[PDB]
Parts: C-alpha cells; structure tokens; sequence
C-alpha cells in the first residue's frame, strides 16, 4: 500500500511509526476539595459600576459549576481562549471575577481588544484576554420604573484607559482659565453621565449584568480545579494523566529530583515537562511518554517471497507485544509467528 | 504529536509529509552513498602484517592500535576525543536504547519531540576497519590496489 | 508624637552582582535560560544609608521617605532587635492603601490597611519586669488604621543569630516588586563571613512569598525598631540606646538577563546583557 | 592542544544541532496561535473552533520544517559536493600521486 | 495587528525566499570561486594538462 | 521599518530572524572566504622589478 503498487522490490522500506498505546486515564487533584465561591459571584445583590467595576478573586477552591449545569438561562457564554464544555478538564490559578452592570448592545464593545469610548475611558479589555465572558438580563432586579439612573458611566478622560485599569479619579479637565465651579459649557465638560436607562427603552438598552472570568493558564501553581474524580497513579506503566490540567501520556515513575519547595514543573533543554509534583502528597515523579519508533519492513521481492521481517528502530526488545505479534493476532504463517526470532 | 485531530487536519493539507520523508530519506541514502563512495573503495578489507616494520616509517600512531577495545589508531583517538560525540544506540534497557535522568539528555528530549538519528550503516568500528583497510592498501600496496 | 530618633547618613556604594532572585517558581536544570525582568543592574549605585539609632538629639526629622521607582532592593545587618518591618505606599497616608510588613520575634504580620502615621516610623519595644513581655500600642505610635483589608501571618523572615557573625550574616536581601498583579518579595540569608557591606560573589534570592496584590508603589521606607537592653530606663536619653542601624537601598530596572541554573535547580550565576560590550556579546 | 584545529567537524556538528535545536525552539513559537502546546489547545477549544488555532499552529510548523528540509538539503549539497572532493582526493592523493 | 501580521508573513516570506535564492547562488558563487582558485593553482600557479 | 509595534509581533514568530542573519553572516564570511582563497594564495607580496 506504501509503495503503490502489486510488485514490491527487495529493500527496506520505512513502513509505519509504532507507539505503545496508553493502559488507562489517571486524573489528579490536591485531596482537599472546597465549594468555590462561584456561586456567591451569582447570589450577589448588585454588580459596581461599569467606571468603578466590581473585582473579585477566586483561589484556592474546586471549581463547581453546578451553578452553570443546573440553573444557567445566561444568554452568551462567550468564551474566547478556552471551551465552555472544556473547563471541568482544566484547573486555573488566580482567577479574576470582574463584574459590572451595562447595556446589551454593548458587547460589542467589550470584545477581547475591541476600541470604544467605554473601552478607552472606562474599562479596557486586553487585546489577548484569556477567559470568558457571561452576559445575562437584568431588568428583573437593575431596573427601575421611573428610570435606574444609579449607574453612572465615566465618559470623558484627558487619555486612554491602560487595559485591566480602573481610575476613579474625579478631576475636571479644565482647557482654559474659566473655573468649571459644575458648569458646563466652554472648556468645561463633565467626565462622569449617568445611564440612560429609560423604561420606554426596549430590550438591549436595558441593563445586563456582565461577569468577565480572566485565567491565567498553568505557569503558576494551580488554586482552582474541576471536580473530576481523583485517582491513583501507576509507576512504569504508559498511562494517561491529567495533572491539575496538564494532559499528557506517559509513565510516571520515581525521580530523584531535588525540587526546591515552591517548585512544581521541572523542564529539560526542550522546555517540556521532564518532572511533576503530584498535587496531593508533594512529591516529585518523573515523566516520560511511553516508548515509540520507527517501523520497517525488510522484504525480498514479491515476485519471489512473500514472507517479510519487522524491524523496530531504536526500542528495547521488551516493548513488542502489539498487534502484529503472533501472541496476539491469529497464528498465520504468512507474516511471522513461534514468538522467537528475536534479535536485539 | 500523538494529537488525532491534528494529523486528520494534516491529512486534508495534501501530502507534504510523504515529500519530506521522500526527502529525508534521500539525504539518509545519500549519507550512506557518501560513506561508501569515499571510504568503501576497495572489495577486499587488507590485514596489516604482523611485524609493522616499514623501512623506519613509524605508522603507530595511524595504525590500529591493538590494546585499545576500539582498535582506533591514537591519532583516530585524539579525533574521537577532540569531536563532541554523538549517540551510538547503546542497549541500555531505557525504551529508547540510551538515555538517563537528570543527565545529558538533550538527544533524550529531541527523540521524544520525534526528531531521531539514524545510526550510519558503517559503525564507527567498521569505519574504522575501512580506513584500516585502506591505510593497509597504501602502505603496502601503493597504488596498485586502487586500479 | 512624631519623633525623628535616627542619624541617617548617605553614602554611596557600589551594588556588584547582587540581587538575583527567581522569576517564576518552574524548576528547570543545567539550563542558561534567558529573561526579561526587572533587575538590580549588575555595578550600579547602592544609597546606603549609614545612620545610628536610638538618638535623642536628632528631633527634627531628617531622613526622607525614599521612592520605589520600579523596584526597591533592599539589603541590611540588623536584627530583629534593631530593624522590624517595611513600608510602602503611594503617598503613605489614609487616603492610599499603606503596606506594613512587621518581623516580630515569634512571627511575622503582613498588613493592607490606610494607617495614618508620621515620615518617622519606628516601635520601641522593651519587656518591662511588671508582666515581662510587654505589647505595644497602635494607637499610641500610630495616629489611626481605617479600612483593613488584607492580613496575613507567618514565620519570621530574620532567624537572628544570637552571635555577631551570625548577625553580620543578617542580609535581609528582600527584592520587592509588583509586577502582573504580584508583590514578589525575595529572601536570603548568607552565612557568609563578616565584612563591611555586600561581598563578592553571587546569591541566588529565593521566592520568600508572592502576595497577591501587586500594586504600584511610589514610596519605599524602613521600619525600624529602638533597641534596647531591656533593662533602661523609659523615655529619655538613657532609654533607647544609640544603634548602628544602618540599612542599604537600590532601584531596580527592566534588563534582560542570562541566568545559569545548577544541579539542584538553583540560580547559580546571573549576568546582565546591557552592562558592557562583553555583556550583550555573552 | 590547539582547539580550533578540528574546526570543520565541530562547525558540521554544531550546524546540525542548532538546527535540530532550532527546530524544537520552533515547538514553543505559537505563531499567532493561542499557545503553543497542542494537548493545552484542544483541551481549551473545542474542534470547531480549535481548529483555526491549530491550524495556524500546523502552518508555522510545517513552514519550520519545510524551511529546515530547504536547508538540510542545501548543506546536503554542500556536504555532496564536499564528499566528491574527499573521494576524488581519496582517488588521486591516497589511491594515486596527484599533480 | 491582524493586517500587520499579514504583512508581516508576505514579508518574512520574501525575505526568506530572497536569502534561499541567495543560498543556492551563493553556493553557485562558490563553485565557480572553487574553480577559480582550482584554475589559479593550476593555471596560474602552474600548468594544467 | 522603525517601528515597535511590529517588532513586538515580529519576535513572536522565533528564531527565524537568529536563522536569516546566520545564514547572511555564512555568505558574506564565505565572500571574504571566496576572495582570500581566490587572490590570497601567498603570504608575501613582490615588488615587480
Ligand atoms: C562605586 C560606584 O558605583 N560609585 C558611584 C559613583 O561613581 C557615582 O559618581 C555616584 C553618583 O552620585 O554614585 C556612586
Ligand atoms: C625484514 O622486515 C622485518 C619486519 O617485517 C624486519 O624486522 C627485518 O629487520 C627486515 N629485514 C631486513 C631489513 O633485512
Ligand atoms: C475603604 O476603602 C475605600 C476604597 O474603596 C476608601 O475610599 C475608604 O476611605 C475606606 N474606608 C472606609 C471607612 O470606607
Ligand atoms: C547539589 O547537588 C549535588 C549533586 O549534584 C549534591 O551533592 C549537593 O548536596 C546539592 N546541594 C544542595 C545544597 O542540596
């Protein structure tokens, strides 16, 4: 099939890629487990202001979103570096809740690097925001009918808002050497406008509470994690693992490293993760992904034989019971069987 | 990587893997057919005589040196050393023939992000034997051993 | 009151290569790993300022509440018995979110409060043979505390040595900067032999904590306690005792680094890119 | 004793591991991508979406080794043209006398 | 940032295929130098049957 | 050009600038090469009578 063809010459002739396959999926969590605050984010009474936006921060817990599988009538899950359906798989640290009340149309605006008059003068999204945001209505409970006037918008600053700032800063910009003394009028202008939040306005310019989740992804020892079931691990064994996020395959076994005690990934020359500390009792294990090479075919022409040797290229010969192997496919002479001829 | 979605979507980019590998492989035959163009020379290997007297022409240190278990000459030596060496598939039950931890492990790391190194079909003993062979061919033979 | 009691005097020295510290806790080995960090650069300026405590006839205030530019390094030889804490803040005061970081004997307190308090911060201690350990007042040092808002409680940074060289060898090397919503501060303590000021060599500055804050400061100070005897008397000249409590500051700056790990996955060697030709051709 | 007498081997090797270390520098560039780890990836996105980031990822990679064959097979070449000249001169200095 | 990022892969990519072409007819350039010094050593330095 | 804002983009992309100038740095080192070879065949310049 490689070659093309019915007639195969006498050679070698690099076949395949051979990879032990994993023998089982072992995921790990530290062993304490604390209802997050998530849900106090969701039981809050009101959010702060869109100028004055509200931050929270969420560390040191086990990310139970019950509160988003059972009652979640949210409108836009809008999440951007990552899959809503994804987050049970991975573990955060450090992650930042910032919430504030604004319009629907508006998130369009707040849109991961997006230019505004709001994302310049009162709240900037950076241009590689790694999180989500969650948008649902507020009318129920943030409006009012003789208008919800309470929020106020800062409109005005002398300059752009840094990305994740917030300036409660009041000063006026007064172009000229007429004092303000609250008038509006020449060099005069007021950088704070309340909500235009009139009943007669229909949905979208309504008020919606907006909660936006920044992560940041695994380079710093992990507070947050799903809710998967903790397993045991297995030594010498190629096996999948998820380490607080961290998905890979490979054996686990014993290292003898002398990780320093605020450490937890050791890496190589290659920059990938050569060692792990298993979050549950603090011990380093070292990692490597189970054995792989090349596979060849060494044959004499068809027009002559039809029986062909395997060579695996730079594995161990303890690693070749797979499936080409006569113990485990059908004893057919065709191909090679007896389970000796081995050579190393 | 071991990634299916990857390699499905690599898939439906054509066949630019087939061509390197046609190509790699190339460079691989090609190396060989440099190896053997320049060192495989001759069909028959020449043993040195036992009593390396040649006029007063001291050879030992090109010739072999039959102590040494690599039976290189000391000036073959002195390369070996001098030259940052390379892997040479020593059986050393690691799943990728040699390896450590907490080491040099800087081919390690290259095999398992896929990049490996063929050994040359000549070992670097039978290398060596070649070059034996040829020195042999020379300083006994001149160069008649060449036509 | 507000009472000045320290003859800050500033000389200049030179920094040489200390300051090294480690940019984020991933264990890597036998690796020349490149960063771009805020860093003390390698022969630059060092403010120490030389100054005897516990003096009575310095009551005009005459030491000022240094900046934290982008990053104050700090190094010093006192024990906890003469120098307790750190400040920092944007204007110190109640209206900005005030810093205090305090050493006590037993532990160590780390506070975010407005606390209202003078440009001479100090707390004179003494165990007075009535209870013999003796608590001090915030009230009466400090002129109010509003707002708190963070704390936090763990093991002394200073494990004093009781002995002279073991006090000499107090280099409280505590690297403080904010940088990604994070207050690094950095630790070491070399048992290295008595000198006049910070030595040759190399020390790596490992992640004493990693607060997470990370606010910007404009303001770096020294607390600074009245070491005593525990038997003077109170307040008069006879009271708190004249101590060399000499304490040395430095700036850090964005530099590009070239850091050298060791076996046991320890910063081993440092050298900065911008220092000289030689350093931006390694 | 001279070190810098072996200098065309060493300078072969060294080409050969810098390009090799080249190569795995290429693994951490995220080219435009998201990251650069492929198992992080797609367990952050799902195919659908996934499937730009990872496909902007496989571009940049696959244009790191292609530019890498490029130059294997131009220093191939040269080490061609410089095995010729070691069998010509096999040929003539040390199979023969050459003038 | 998009727009700059395309202009920047046009860019590297032309570079990239100027500094190839440049490659192969430098080692062109070399082959001709290698003959040259050949011809001076036997030409000019001697004379060549 | 003289720009930061693409530089910043521009290191994004690797080493390719580290591999580009390598390369250019071989060919012009195999210029002065070329040259020396070609024309430097001896280390003493005569004097024509
Ligand atoms: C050893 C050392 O760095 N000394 C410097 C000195 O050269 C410089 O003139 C002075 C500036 O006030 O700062 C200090
Ligand atoms: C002949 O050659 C041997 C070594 O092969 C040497 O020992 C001997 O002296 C030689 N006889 C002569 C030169 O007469
Ligand atoms: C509490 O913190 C706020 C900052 O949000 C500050 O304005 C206020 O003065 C502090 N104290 C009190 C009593 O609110
Ligand atoms: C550093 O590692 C070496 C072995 O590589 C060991 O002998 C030594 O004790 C280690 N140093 C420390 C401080 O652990």
């Amino acid at each position: 099939c490689t070659l093309k063809s019915f007639t195969v010459e006498k050679g070698i002739y690099q076949t395949s890629n051979f990879r032990v396959q994993p023998t089982e999926s072992i995921v790990r969590f530290p062993n304490i487990t604390n209802l997050c605050p998530f849900d106090e984010v969701f039981n809050a009474t009101r959010f702060a202001s869109v100028y004055a936006w509200n931050r929270k921060r969420i560390s040191n817990c086990v990310a139970d979103y019950s509160v988003l599988y059972n009652f979640a009538p949210f409108f836009a899950f809008k999440c951007y570096g990552v899959s809503p359906t994804k987050l049970n798989d991975l573990c955060f640290t450090n992650v930042y809740a910032d919430s504030f009340v604004i319009r629907g149309n508006e998130v369009s605006q707040i849109a991961p690097g997006q230019t505004g008059n709001i994302a310049d003068y009162n709240y900037k999204l950076p241009d590689d925001f790694t999180g989500c945001v969650i948008a649902w209505n507020s009318n129920k409970l943030d409006s009012t009918v003789g208008g919800n006037y309470n929020y106020r918008y800062r409109l005005f600053r002398k300059s752009k808002l840094k990305p994740f700032e917030r300036d409660i800063s009041t000063e006026i910009y007064q172009a000229g050497n007429k004092p303000c003394n609250g008038v509006a009028g020449v060099n005069c202008y007021f950088p704070l406008q309340s909500y235009g939040f009139r009943p007669t306005y229909g949905v979208g310019h309504q008020p919606y509470r907006v909660v936006v989740l920044s992560f940041e992804l695994l380079h710093a020892p992990a507070t947050v994690c799903g809710p998967k079931k903790s397993t045991n691990l297995v030594k010498n064994k190629c096996v999948n693992f998820n380490f607080n996020g961290l998905t890979g395959t490979g054996v686990l076994t014993e290292s003898n490293k002398k990780f320093l005690p605020f450490q937890q990934f050791g890496r190589d020359i290659a920059d990938t993760t050569d060692a792990v500390r298993d979050p549950q009792t603090l011990e380093i294990l070292d990692i490597t992904p189970c054995s792989f090479g090349g596979v060849s075919v060494i044959t004499p022409g068809t027009n002559t034989s039809n029986q062909v040797a395997v060579l695996y290229q730079g594995v161990n010969c303890t690693e070749v019971p797979v499936a080409i192997h006569a113990d485990q496919l059908t004893p057919t002479w065709r191909v090679y069987s007896t389970g000796s001829n081995v050579f190393q | 990587g071991d990634s299916t979605e990857c390699s499905n979507l690599l898939l439906q980019y054509g066949s630019f893997c087939t061509q390197l590998k046609r190509a790699l492989t190339g460079i691989a035959v090609e190396q060989d057919k440099n190896t053997q163009e320049v060192f495989a020379q001759v069909k028959q290997i020449y043993k040195t005589p036992p009593i390396k007297y040649f006029g007063g022409f001291n050879f030992s240190q090109i010739l072999p040196d039959p102590s040494k278990p690599s039976k290189r000459s000391p000036i073959e030596d002195l390369l070996f050393n001098k030259v940052t060496l390379a892997d040479a598939g020593f059986i050393k039950q690691y799943g990728d023939c040699l390896g450590d931890i907490a080491a040099r492990d800087l081919i390690c790391a290259q095999k398992f992000k896929g990049l490996t190194v063929l050994p040359p079909l000549l070992t670097d003993e039978m290398i060596a034997q070649y070059t034996s062979a040829l020195l042999a061919g020379t300083i006994t033979s001149g160069w008649t051993f060449g036509a | 009151q507000c009472v000045n009691l320290i003859t800050r005097t500033q000389s200049y020295t030179n920094s040489f290569t200390r300051g090294v510290y480690y940019p984020d806790k991933v264990f890597r080995s036998s690796v020349l790993h490149s960063t771009q960090d805020l860093f003390l650069p390698f022969f630059s300026n060092v403010t120490w300022f030389h100054a005897i405590s516990g003096t009575n006839g310095t009551k005009r205030f005459d030491n000022p509440v240094l900046p934290f530019n982008d990053g104050v390094y700090f190094a010093s030889t006192e024990k906890s018995n003469i120098i307790r804490g750190w400040i920092f803040g944007t204007t110190l005061d109640s209206k900005t979110q005030s810093l205090l970081i305090v050493n006590n004997a037993t532990n160590v307190v780390i506070k975010v409060c407005e606390f209202q308090f003078c440009n001479d911060p100090f707390l004179d201690v003494y165990y007075h043979k009535n209870n013999k350990s003796w608590m001090e007042s915030e009230f009466r040092v400090y002129s109010s505390a509003n707002n708190c808002t963070f704390e936090y409680v763990s093991q002394p940074f200073l494990m004093d040595l009781e002995g002279k060289q073991g006090n000499f060898k107090n280099l409280r090397e505590f690297v403080f900067k904010n940088i990604d919503g994070y207050f690094k501060i950095y630790s070491k303590h070399t048992p290295i032999n008595l000198g006049r000021d910070l030595p040759q060599g190399f020390s790596a500055l490992e992640p004493l904590v990693d607060l997470p804050i990370g606010i910007n400061i404009t303001r770096f100070q020294t607390l600074l306690a009245l070491h005593r005897s525990y038997l003077t008397p109170g307040d008069s000249s006879s009271g708190w005792t004249a101590g060399a409590a000499a304490y040395y500051v430095g700036y850090l700056q964005p530099r590009t680094f070239l850091l050298k790990y060791n076996e046991n996955g320890t910063i081993t060697d440092a050298v900065d890119c911008a220092l000289d030709p030689l350093s931006e051709t390694k | 004793s001279t070190p810098s007498a072996l200098g065309k081997l060493q300078d072969v090797v060294n080409h050969n591991a810098q390009a090799l270390n080249t190569l795995v520098k290429q693994l951490s560039s995220k080219f435009g991508a998201i990251s650069s780890v492929l198992n992080d990836i797609l367990s952050r996105l799902d195919p659908p979406e996934a499937e730009v980031q990872i496909d902007r990822l496989i571009t940049g990679r696959l244009q790191s080794l292609q530019t890498y064959v490029t130059q294997q097979l131009i220093r191939a070449a040269e080490i061609r043209a410089s095995a010729n000249l070691a069998a010509t001169k096999m040929s003539e200095c040390v199979l023969g006398q050459s003038k």
